[PDB]
């Protein structure tokens, strides 16, 4: 966030002077990750099965 | 002063016979011996006489 002041007059004094500020921005990723697995099981068993 | 069978060179094709391939495989013993009984699982319950 930026920041405002509280600020004099004044030609010569630096309490006159308005002051300097930034708003500034950042940068958030998504990245995609992989999930995986491998269930390996008999072909004869497969076969066999009701289900 | 003549034309012999090698000086015609490829113009005579050679040729292919299926014959001594032809004969039928020689199928299990048991197979034609015996009763082929159809299964659809593993194990299979036979009941037999016992008195």
């Amino acid at each position: 966030l930026p920041e405002a002041g509280w600020v004099g007059e004044s030609a010569t004094e630096p309490e006159g002077v308005i002051p300097t500020s930034k708003v500034t921005w950042a940068n958030r990723t998504l990245v995609a990750e992989e999930v995986a697995v491998i269930i390996p099981v008999p072909e004869a068993v497969i076969d066999d099965a009701t289900v | 002063a003549d034309i012999s069978r090698a000086e015609v060179a490829t113009l005579i094709q050679e040729a292919y016979s299926d014959t001594l391939l032809a004969a039928a495989k020689q199928g299990s013993t048991v197979l034609s011996a015996f009763q082929n009984v159809n299964m659809g699982t593993k194990t299979t319950h036979l009941p037999v006489l016992a008195t």
